[PDB]
């Protein structure tokens, strides 16, 4: 059918390699989320021979995701505590994945946009994404500050009070204190904003790893870049709805591991040995 | 602008 000839020619990841190298993107704009990061041995909340599951048992939440909110935050704090002092999510335990490194050499190659991620891990910044590059949507362990007041506060205190069994407050107000995690009902930063109002409308090419697509506003990246440019989904389930269509056809789902989704498009850019350098340099 | 949700 001709309205099914897609945007990249062939819908592959040979096509995308391509596609980027013929038309020289230089605008490519990244989304990660929790796929990504899995292979980095990150805990799922949702998986039931894990520490973080049996935690979250005697709470009983119509959700794991209430451990983020605001408002059980300040009435509860012990949970969200008790799962912070599980996730080791601290800067310099986890270390970055093949994705991490992929998006590194994007920059190093001038063809990064912006990376957007929505994971708290750090990741990104441990593979050495630039400040001006990359945007914590929803920010990480590596800073904290009371949720009242927003003065900030020592992360090292933070840790050792989490990690021993203290919920941090503030010096100030009395205010509870949490890393710079953005939890539900909290504002994102002034950089996302930045990022969906000027980044994604600007973008030749997003590729989307590991992301729910249920997490808003994050999700209205890829809604935002323009009709005609290809939008490449790398995960393990079908996300999206009918806001991807797997108006030109532009938009490619890669099932499989993320991991070997990137070595394998790296592969086709000529970038494997830069790759393969990285992930030796660092695991 | 508003701020982080999901439909519950
Ligand atoms: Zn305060």
């Amino acid at each position: 059918a001709p309205h099914q000839e897609h945007v990249l020619g062939e819908p592959t990841l040979e096509g995308l390699a391509h596609y980027i190298r013929e038309k020289n993107v230089r605008r490519i704009l990244v989304l990660v989320g929790a796929g990504a990061s899995v292979a980095a041995g990150i805990p799922d909340f949702r998986s039931p021979d894990t520490g973080i599951y049996a935690n979250l048992g005697k709470y009983n939440l119509e959700d794991p995701t209430d451990a983020f909110s605001l408002t059980l935050l300040r009435e509860k704090p012990e949970i969200f505590y008790s799962i912070a002092r599980e996730l080791n999510l601290w800067p310099g335990h986890f270390q970055p994945t093949a994705v991490h490194h992929f998006i590194r050499l994007l920059q190093d190659e001038g063809r990064l946009l912006r990376c957007c991620t929505q994971n708290i891990d750090g990741l990104e910044k441990a593979a050495g994404v630039s400040p001006e590059l990359l945007v914590e949507a929803h920010g990480s362990f590596a800073a904290a500050a009371c949720i009242e007041c927003h003065t900030p506060f020592s992360i090292e205190q933070n840790y050792l009070e989490a990690m021993s069994g203290t919920v941090s407050r503030c010096s100030t107000c009395g205010g509870i204190v949490k890393p710079n995690v953005v939890f539900f009902g909290e504002n994102l930063p002034d950089a996302f904003f930045d990022a969906l109002h000027h980044d994604a409308p600007i973008a030749e090419l997003v590729i989307i790893i590991g992301t729910s697509m249920q997490v808003h506003p994050f999700a209205l990246l890829p809604c935002v870049v323009p009709k005609s440019v290809p939008r490449v989904v790398m995960n393990r389930e079908r996300v999206g709805g009918l806001l991807f269509r797997f108006d030109v056809c532009r938009d490619v789902l890669f099932r499989g591991d993320c991991q070997e989704n990137v070595v394998t498009l790296a592969e086709y850019l000529g970038l494997s040995e830069a790759l393969a350098k990285r992930m030796r340099l660092s695991d | 602008r508003h701020k982080k949700l999901m439909f519950k």
